[PDB]
């Protein structure tokens, strides 16, 4: 079999193959999760390059891991379908010995495990994927938020952004999140996800996706007129 | 040792772009084009063939379209010889769905095992991708009729109207231009032979240098019937529209 | 053998004779057949003394490692499941194995999982298991209430399997209690059969038919 | 190219010493080892201030008797943590007591060089283990990716190690009290840290053989960085 | 315990003049108790018929594993499997498991599509074939079906004489079974037309 | 394990199966439930070999489940059971076979329809109006040919089951400590609390 | 049919006094009515203070002592010389034993030392790994014929103070090491009279905080 | 799992005062009939050891072989292959008694019993059995099969315990081994005349006498037994 | 230099540079010495500490009761090996009762460490042992390269520095080989020739480490306050 020591360390301590995953991620559409106080909302980018698509069947970028776990992604799509799929396999197996669904930092934790083993296995190469992970632990009311990156290491967020220009996104939400009161409501979290979005999206049209979680597995996706309504309010608000 | 030969087909540049998948995609933008257009009645497919000869002898002849299942086609562009090798698993995989659960295959169940197989090919292994484009043209009872397209990367993604194989961004430009989405399988028709018409690199479009294949629910009552065109059906057709 | 486990208000008791026997000759009257899997979680040993002993060692520390790598309490759901599956992939082998599984958490409450080796997983109020299990079972089912005290439901499990030990050829020697609170189990001695049968005959009234 | 099992000149792994600087631009974790414990502290570094700091997991229960921290690739060390804690558990499965410190430290120490073309390459992160047993008490040991490890009264690794290491010369001596260790590493991480040193982006441990391993409160870590604070305010 | 005789039934296939027929019970039962009067044992893949007697299980996993292959074979070849291919690959695909075969009794029936030429057949469980110019027999009636059919049959009956023939010597012979009836079942085959008729019997 | 009983009428598919778990000389549970959720309009009952009985249940339940997230579709009564046959149908060729007999009650969605599936451990699928496994069948299937209508409601389907529940306390010589009984319809899966 | 068991007979004997333990054992191996040795040694010093004797099939007896003193070895080079406890040495014993649950040692395994509270110690194990501390525990052959008799005269069961009348137990006094020797060699005597297959020697080791020592006694030839 | 097929019967011996003695018959039985009447089954190994074997033939042969083979080995990269580094008799015997307790539990025994008779380097009398299921035991007299039951009786007469050993001449030793030949081949079935007889001495060395025959047999006292009981003539 | 990328080329002039760059490895560990008489067989060994916080890193492994080794150069090398000679010396005393020759555990050391030179994919050992047992034959030392190639001497050193007490054996050979039935005496000639190796530090109680093998000794090593009597 193919042995080939692909990812290895390079003379200053790095090691290339998982920084240039970093870059593939960089590259991809801007993915933002932000967690209320009874809720999380995942905000998804779609570049208009591509018209005369069909949104009916093409995959979207949030995908549910279980009823009360959901997983976007910045980078590599055919990647993310991998890691979706052992998430996915992980979490009916969780279920099937422990009686009992994942909690969030679990499923993020085995996810980063696949990850950092595809960074020190032989023949193989990264995963050109970040993921960001949120949900409710059963019966539990407290929003959880994950991110992970190729190299393997994840942590929890209070929000966070990925992908392309996540560097600008990032920074309206580190002086528009405030820790001691997060958006109370799923209205103002929503609002605050679509705002961010915004601040890189271009039209307000069919480029901002946005799924919301709330707990005991209630999951829904809005609508591109819910959605414009959003965009609407925003930019009256802006004119002042 | 062996290490000196190896040419890592399966890294990532500075950039963040996976090598031998950007120089597959180089060798399918040399095929001849195909293209797929999904109507509320319908699908049509659509492929010229590359610079044939008087002798080939075409009744006989697939390089393009090729049949999955009764329900499921695609068309081909890239190295015909790597796209046999593809189908024939889909073909596996279509029967395999069959046998266990005793219905037919899902279209995008099937495209998204197809674009696995060739994700597997770009992240480890050490071989190199298979050169192919597919455009998959398909109808189960979910979600009707359905377009797809796979590349060498792995990535699949749906469609009303696309193209794949030589000269896509003029053939693109000439499809979302002219698509409506309350158009019918013969409109369809027209449009993806006066597309091929203006963007072929050939002098002119004739019955010999092309496949053709739809997709209608114009089979007797419920179901679906597939329709690979002969030689002279193409020729009839190209009558019909005008193109010759 | 004789053992039992029973679900109360005050957690669970658990109950176990301490006979051994090959054939007809009494190799011990010292056997522990609860199993200490933890401070929190209990096993009793019924059918193959080794099977019961070594697996529910495993299982103890295969119970360690989730709560390290999980930070949290391993339920007796999921601890019960370990050991069932365990078995199940030894099907056919021949282990022998009639185990209660019980604990006591915050999420179930008081748990008693009936494991065995030929892959059943059962959960129950009242459980009992062993060649004496049939006349255990008798003073079990006519005096237990939910309602019962700790001293009272104590007494019961020891009462239940002084009546087995007397019958049961092939249990006897001494009793062992043990009492699962959620905080964890607590140990209630060790109690030789020949003096506790003199005692309660005299102080209940009970064994009329034996001479003293 | 060229191997990645291959010798230099100089005669060491050329990937070894290059794991060796990966370690190097990690974040600091310091111990001291004293006759009342061991204590274990270690810099958190977030990137961004919306990334929750508690969910920064750099110190990690081996078992009751041993702790352990981490510098450099951090997503490394949960292959050989999980090792640990499986040898630990195996090893009381096995013979009914707990593992020596340094009999653990040497199997986790075993993985290191099982790499070539088994894993890729080393792993790229350093690893303080602390602990306690009967035999030779309170230990602390530093588990290299070369598969080498020290004994130390007291240790610093990754990016402010050398100057910490220094620090570490001048003021351990036989005599430590345990909170005199634990204001030791606060005020030492303190120095060698870019950010000021909080309850939130510092975190303590320590091993002692009545209570075992524990991870320190936010609060309880608060109340030792103001006593700190207050201490050498006094002179 | 005999694994060929758990669940019952039978299949009798015969040939005509330009035309063959083919025709079961409907009986499936757990020894003795009867539990379903709807299973057909007749499959077509295309114009070729193969009727399945013995265990039931195998003949629900023959049917799926030779619509797989003939599924396949039609990708390939870009025409329907004709009778005699067909007959080898039920044959190869029996034998490869030889030391663990399906307890079955497989029958073909069908034409040609380019001779015209009416053809059957018939396997043992392990898939040694047998070409007969008349009559195939299979099931836990097969003695009292070649009985009816050694007397009753004659050759070049026409289409609906035929029907006469092989659904009296179907009834009759289930009716001296324990293990079949419960319903039966008659196609009769021609070039290009297949007609398909549910008989009236006894229900006990 | 001992008697499951099923019956599809008009418009749902009802199992009843007993409450009772043997292990030789005692009865050991006199409330336990053989059947396993598959999907929202899917339950499967079943009996046969103890502990083989639940893994299989579960291990089908669990590939389900991760079909139903896989794709954001449930499958029909008619695909589930055709999985579930192939798989003991493979089971029964193995080093050491599941020896559990199932019944499959599901309503499909698209076709608005109850639909009843028996199989058994070789892997014997019918479709049926009513069905049984092991002997519940020879005390009950005389009862149910004679009763029985297509368009039957759930009461009354429910009245017929408990006729056939009656004629089995009074003739079979096992005690199995009386049955649980579920509906699948339209709306889901049910349990009747009072029976 | 090839039968890969056999039984070589033998009878010993483990005793747990205050602050040491004896592991007694006869001299005599046998098959059938034949006798192989007078004198093959049968329990054993297996370093760090713990005695060993794997009584029944003399093959995998010989096999599991010579696997376990392999197992002190290799703990002291893995452990830096630490001392094998005589709990930890059970524990691993059965491991060593359950590692051939569908092939088993044919033997009654029992070893002897002290604990780490210096207090005498005996474990007991069955073929398959099951073991447990006891007191007082013979194996083997004459095992029936032994242990009723240690019950009496050790724990003294059945044995009330005169006058009581059944009231008042005789009470537990402690044994010293020179008293258990005396009931060691009377329940061989007593044995070898009785069964047949024991006889010809007796081989007592005797362990204290100074070390391990041994006793030799003839017993009935015939 | 087999069964033997062709078989050599009792193997025979003791220690006296200076060393060890071993013999055996050349007989080769197969089954009731007296098939091969050349069949040595003593096999020396050096100076200082002998092998002597009973059981299945075909199994003996495998052993010598490999005895054979040990030699060789214990010669590669060994300059005191002849003096220090030699094999001893208790290294040869472990190795026999790991390889028969391996093959055991395959369930694919060499079916024999051995006893290895040697003098050790410091001159110590070396004399260990094993057999088939590995079992193995040491005794002042050793005998495999026939020879268990009705030569050890004999030879224990003349070394009854540890301390006879030293009092046991060469002489007498021989003598007793010699009787209990005789008194195999008056009562076993599957016996011969003809045996080979080894001595192992720390002083005098190996000794391997061959073609030895049993004699002074009493026969005399059949001439006057008649019938079964009551005849006269 | 362009045929040092592995262990499988050899260089124009025959030489094989990975093996060599291994050899380089023991010179930059710390000197351990050698030496015997006729009765007895010694062990010295200067440890190396990180720091003054650090521990000394062990330098002398136990094999088994007649044998034992000290190392230079890459320690879990060293580990890999003495794992190795336990197993082999365990194998001689279990299936053939028979204490493992030290000549013959020499070439089995030899023989594992020639197999990582002739292999593509694999590193040649970056550690030299020298080891020390008494058997049949009386006491030995060995000294093993990774080379592969194993020596039988008198006495010797390896590690930086090892030349100046590989002199002082070379002139004392005549004295310190009759030193016959007095352990105290043969530590005292090998801790003599270590400190010819020595620069600006010296020989302290938690510095030194010394092991002995002989007639009626097992292999034991010295470490602490045991080795003050030889300071
Ligand atoms: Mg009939
Ligand atoms: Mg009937
Ligand atoms: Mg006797």
């Amino acid at each position: 079999g193919y042995d080939r020591a692909l990812s290895i360390f390079s003379p200053d301590g790095h090691i290339f193959q998982v920084e240039y995953a970093l870059e593939a991620v960089k590259r991809g559409t801007c993915a933002v999760g932000v967690k209320g106080k009874n809720c999380v909302v995942l905000g998804c980018e779609r570049r208009s390059t591509l018209k005369l698509q069909d949104t009916r069947i093409t995959p979207s970028k949030v995908s549910k891991i279980d009823s009360h776990v959901v997983l976007s992604f910045s980078g590599l799509n055919a990647d993310s379908r991998i890691l979706i799929e052992k998430a996915r396999v992980e979490a009916q197996s969780h279920r099937l010995t422990l009686e009992d669904p994942v909690t969030v930092e679990y499923l993020t934790r085995y996810v980063a495990g696949v990850q950092q083993r595809y960074t020190q296995s032989g023949g193989v190469r990264p995963f050109g994927v970040s993921t960001l992970i949120a949900g409710f632990d059963p019966r539990d009311d407290e929003p959880k938020l994950y991110q992970t990156e190729p190299s393997g290491i994840y942590s929890s967020w209070s929000a966070q952004t990925i992908g392309r220009n996540s560097k600008t996104v990032r920074e309206f939400l580190e002086k528009n999140y405030d820790r001691k009161e997060p958006p109370a409501t799923v209205e103002e979290c929503v609002k605050l996800t679509v705002r961010s979005l915004l601040e890189v999206v271009q039209t307000g049209a069919k480029n901002i996706e946005i799924t919301v979680v709330k707990p005991d597995s209630d999951i829904v996706a809005l609508s591109s007129e819910e959605i414009n309504q959003y965009v609407t309010q925003i930019e009256q608000e802006k004119q002042e | 040792g062996s290490r000196r030969y190896d040419s890592r087909t399966t890294i990532f540049s500075p950039e963040g772009r996976l090598y031998q998948v950007e120089y597959a995609l180089e060798s399918i933008s040399h095929a001849g084009t195909a293209i797929g257009i999904m109507a509320s009645d319908g699908i049509v497919l659509a492929a010229e063939r590359k610079v044939t000869s008087t002798l080939l002898e075409q009744d006989t002849s697939t390089e393009k379209l090729y049949k999955l299942n009764d329900k499921i086609a695609v068309a081909v562009a890239g190295l015909t010889a790597d796209a046999e090798i593809l189908i024939n698993t889909a073909r596996i995989h279509a029967q395999n769905y069959l046998k266990t659960y005793n219905e037919d295959i899902p279209v995008e169940i099937l495209v998204r095992r197809l674009s696995d197989i060739k994700q597997g090919y770009t992240q480890h292994g050490g071989l190199r991708p298979f050169g192919v484009s597919f455009i998959y043209a398909g109808y189960d009872d979910r979600y009707g009729y359905q377009l797809y397209t796979s590349n060498p990367s792995g990535n699949y993604t749906g469609w009303k109207a696309i193209s794949v194989g030589a000269n896509t961004s003029a053939a693109q430009t000439l499809l979302q231009m002219d698509y409506k989405d309350d158009m019918k399988v013969d409109d369809a028709i027209e449009l993806a032979l006066k597309t091929l018409s203006k963007t072929t690199d050939s002098s002119a479009l004739t019955y010999d240098r092309l496949e053709f294949a739809t997709i209608r629910k114009g089979a007797n009552d419920g179901e679906v019937y597939q329709k690979i065109f002969k030689p002279q059906e193409i020729k009839d057709i190209l009558v019909k529209t005008g193109i010759t | 053998t004789t053992t039992l486990a029973f679900r109360f208000q005050g957690g669970i008791i658990v109950a176990v004779d301490s006979r051994a026997t090959a054939g007809n000759w009494v190799a011990s009257q010292t056997v522990k057949k609860v199993i200490e899997i933890n401070p929190f979680l209990l096993g009793t040993m019924a059918g193959g003394a080794a099977d019961c002993q070594f697996w529910e060692t495993w299982l103890g520390s295969q119970c360690r490692l989730h709560e390290l790598r999980e930070k949290e309490r391993i339920s007796v759901a999921a601890a019960s499941k370990i050991l069932s599956n365990l078995v199940y992939q030894y099907k056919g082998a021949g282990l022998s194995m009639g185990t209660m599984i019980c604990g006591y958490t915050r999420k179930e409450g008081p748990t008693i999982y009936y494991v065995d080796s030929d892959g059943t997983r059962l959960k129950g109020d009242i459980f009992c298991v062993g060649s004496g299990q049939t006349f255990a079972y008798g003073v079990l089912d006519s005096n237990y209430k939910w309602d019962l005290s700790v001293e009272d439901a104590l007494y019961l499990g020891k009462r239940s399997i002084l009546a087995a030990a007397h019958r049961d050829a092939y249990s006897g020697g001494s009793v062992n209690l043990y009492h699962v609170t959620e905080d964890g189990w607590i140990y209630h001695g060790n109690h030789d059969v020949g003096e506790l049968f003199w005692k309660v005959k005299e102080e209940e009234g009970s064994f009329n038919n034996v001479i003293g | 190219d060229r191997g990645v099992s291959t010798f230099s000149p100089e005669g060491r792994l050329f990937q070894v010493e290059y794991s060796l600087e990966a370690i190097k631009l990690g974040s600091t974790a310091i111990g001291i080892a004293t006759k009342e414990g061991v204590v274990l502290g270690v810099e958190k570094r977030a990137t961004s201030p919306l990334l929750e700091s508690d969910s920064i997991e750099k110190i990690v229960e081996i078992d009751r008797h041993i702790g352990c921290a981490m510098s450099g690739l951090t997503a490394d060390a949960r292959s050989m943590i999980e090792h640990a804690r499986t040898a630990a558990v195996t090893h009381n499965l096995y013979y009914d007591e707990d593992i020596n410190v340094e009999s653990l430290t040497q199997s986790v120490c075993d993985l290191a060089l099982r790499f070539g073309e088994l894993m890729s390459r080393p792993f790229g992160v350093a690893l303080l283990i602390a602990g306690h047993d009967a035999d030779d008490g309170y230990q602390l040991f530093h588990a290299e990716p070369s598969g080498t490890f020290y004994r130390y009264n007291a240790k610093a690794i990754g990016s402010g190690s050398e100057g910490a290491q220094a620090e570490l010369l001048n003021e351990w001596h036989s005599s430590l009290t345990l909170k005199e260790a634990e204001l030791l590493v606060l005020k030492i991480l303190k120095q060698v840290m870019e950010e000021k040193l909080d309850e939130n982006n510092a975190q303590l441990s320590c091993i002692t053989k009545q209570d075992g391993f524990k991870i320190y409160d936010n609060e309880k870590t608060a109340e030792l960085i103001k006593e700190l604070k207050e201490k050498e305010a006094a002179e | 315990s005999d694994p060929s005789s758990i669940n019952g039934g039978i299949v009798v296939a015969m040939t005509g003049k330009d035309c063959v027929a083919i025709a079961c019970d409907l009986r499936l039962g757990s020894q003795s108790l009867g539990v379903s009067n709807k299973f057909e044992k007749i499959f077509h893949y295309g114009h070729v018929f193969l009727g399945i007697t013995g265990l039931a299980t195998d003949v629900t996993t023959l049917n799926e594993m030779f619509r797989y292959k003939t599924n396949l074979y039609k990708l390939k070849e870009e025409r329907a499997i004709e009778p005699e291919t067909f007959t080898q690959l039920v044959s190869s695909s029996l034998y490869e498991r030889r030391f663990g075969p399906y307890f079955v009794g497989p029958v073909v029936a069908g034409i040609n599509s380019k001779s015209g030429k009416p053809f059957i057949a018939g396997f043992d469980l392990i898939g040694c074939i047998d070409e007969a110019k008349d009559f195939i027999v299979s099931g836990t009636a097969s003695d009292q079906l070649f009985g009816m059919c050694e007397s009753l049959y004659e050759p070049n009956l026409e289409p609906e004489d035929l029907f006469e023939t092989i659904s009296q010597a179907l009834l009759n012979a289930a009716d001296r079974d324990a293990l079949s009836g419960w319903g039966a079942v008659v196609y009769i085959i021609k070039k290009d037309e297949v007609v398909k008729r549910y008989l009236k019997m006894r229900q006990d | 394990m001992d008697i499951i009983l099923g019956i599809r009428v008009q418009d749902s598919v009802i199992l009843a199966s007993s409450k009772a778990v043997t292990r030789g000389i005692s009865v050991l549970k006199d409330s336990d439930d053989k059947t396993r959720q598959l999907s929202p309009h899917t339950l499967m009952s079943f009996a046969g070999e103890a502990g083989d009985t639940v893994q299989f249940a579960e291990y089908i339940q669990a590939n389900i489940q991760l079909y139903s997230i896989r794709e954001d579709y449930e499958l029909s009564p008619q695909a589930v059971s055709s999985f579930v046959r192939q798989e003991l149908a493979k089971s029964i060729r193995s080093r050491r076979p599941y020896q559990v007999n199932v019944l499959i009650g599901g309503y499909d969605k698209k076709k608005n329809k109850p639909e009843l599936y028996q199989i058994d451990y070789l892997g014997t699928k019918v479709e049926l109006p009513y069905g049984a496994h092991g002997y519940s069948g020879f005390y009950t299937f005389s009862l149910l040919d004679h009763h029985y209508r297509p368009d039957m409601t759930t009461e009354e389907g429910l009245d017929l089951l408990k006729l056939c529940v009656q004629e089995l306390e009074k003739r079979m010589p096992m005690d199995f400590k009386g049955v649980i009984v579920k509906i699948v319809d339209k709306d889901g899966i049910r349990q009747v609390d009072d029976f | 049919q090839f039968n890969p068991y056999g039984d070589n007979g033998g009878t010993i004997l483990g005793i747990a006094g205050e602050d040491f333990a004896v592991l007694a054992g006869d001299t005599r191996n046998i098959t059938d009515y034949s006798i192989n040795s007078r004198y093959e040694p049968k329990v054993f010093d297996c370093g760090d203070n713990i005695v060993m004797s794997a009584n029944g099939f003399a093959a995998d007896g010989d096999a599991l002592v010579k696997r376990f003193k392999n197992s002190v070895k290799w703990y002291h080079f893995d452990h830096n010389d630490k001392k094998l406890s005589i709990n930890s040495a059970a524990r691993n014993i059965q491991h060593l034993l359950y590692g051939k649950r569908f092939f088993p040692y044919y033997v009654h395994t029992i070893i002897a030392g002290l604990d780490e509270d210096g207090k005498g110690a005996v474990y007991s194990f069955d073929p398959v790994g099951s073991y447990e501390r006891e007191q007082c525990r013979a194996g083997g052959a004459a095992a029936s014929l032994i242990m009723p008799f240690l019950d009496n005269q050790v724990n003294f069961k059945n044995q009330y103070e005169p006058g009581t009348n059944g009231k008042v137990k005789k009470p537990l006094k402690y044994l010293s090491v020179e008293e258990v020797i005396k009931l060691v060699r009377d329940s061989f005597t007593s044995a070898t009279e009785r069964h047949i297959q024991v006889g010809d020697g007796l081989e007592i080791l005797i362990v204290t905080k100074d070390g391990v020592r041994k006793e030799f006694y003839e017993l009935k030839r015939d | 799992t087999q069964q033997p097929i062709v078989t050599g019967t009792s193997v025979i011996s003791m220690k006296y005062d200076n060393g060890v003695i071993i013999a055996a018959d050349n007989l080769g039985s197969y089954g009731s009939l007296l098939r091969f009447n050349g069949v040595e089954r003593l096999i020396p190994v050096g100076d200082n050891t002998v092998v002597g074997i009973s059981g299945d033939i075909s199994d003996m042969q495998h052993i010598e072989r490999l005895l054979k083979d040990l030699v060789t080995e214990n010669a590669y990269d060994n300059p005191l292959a002849d003096a220090e580094e030699a094999l001893e008799p208790s290294y040869i015997f472990e190795y026999l008694a790991t390889v028969m307790y391996q093959r055991r539990s395959k369930m694919n025994p060499l079916w024999n019993a051995i006893i290895v008779a040697g003098v050790q380097s410091n001159g110590d009398q070396f004399l260990r059995y094993v057999n088939l299921l590995g079992v193995t035991y040491s005794s002042p007299t050793l005998a495999t099969g026939f020879g268990a039951h009705m030569a050890n009786p004999l030879l224990r007469k003349v070394v009854d315990r540890e301390s006879d050993i030293p009092k046991t001449t060469v002489q007498v030793a021989e003598e007793a081994i010699v009787n209990a030949m005789r008194v195999l081949y008056y009562r076993d079935a599957r016996s011969s005349r003809n045996f080979s007889l080894a001595i192992i001495d720390k002083n005098t060395g190996l000794t391997f006498k061959k073609n030895l025959q049993v004699e002074n047999m009493k026969w005399d006292f059949a001439k006057d037994i008649k019938g079964y009981g009551t005849q006269k003539i | 230099n362009n045929y040092d990328g592995d262990t499988v080329t050899f260089s124009p002039t025959g030489r094989l540079f990975q093996v060599e760059y291994a050899l380089e490895a023991i010179k930059q560990g710390s000197v351990t010495v050698g030496l015997r008489s006729n009765t007895h067989a010694v062990l010295v060994a200067l440890k190396r500490n990180a720091d003054e916080l650090s521990s000394y890193q062990k330098k002398i492994i136990k094999c088994d009761e007649h044998m034992g080794l000290s190392l230079a150069g890459l320690a879990p090398d060293a580990r890999v090996l003495s794992n190795y000679l336990r197993q082999q010396c365990n194998y001689s005393s279990l299936v053939f009762n028979r204490k493992l020759a030290v000549e013959r555990a020499g070439h089995l050391l030899c023989d594992k460490a020639q197999k990582n030179t002739q292999s593509y994919g694999g590193r040649p050992y970056g550690v030299g042992l020298l080891i020390i047992g008494y058997d049949k034959s009386g006491a030995h030392l060995l000294e093993f390269q990774p080379s592969g190639n194993v020596t039988e001497l008198y006495g010797t050193a390896i590690g930086a520095r090892s030349q100046g007490a590989k002199t002082y054996l070379e002139r004392t050979l005549d004295t310190f080989i009759k030193i016959d039935g007095n352990p105290d005496e043969l530590i005292k000639a090998g801790v003599e020739a270590i400190s010819q190796s020595l620069r600006d530090e010296s020989l302290t109680v938690d510095n030194l480490s010394i092991a002995i093998v002989g007639k009626d000794t097992p292999f034991t090593i010295y470490d602490g306050e045991a080795v003050a009597k030889y300071i």
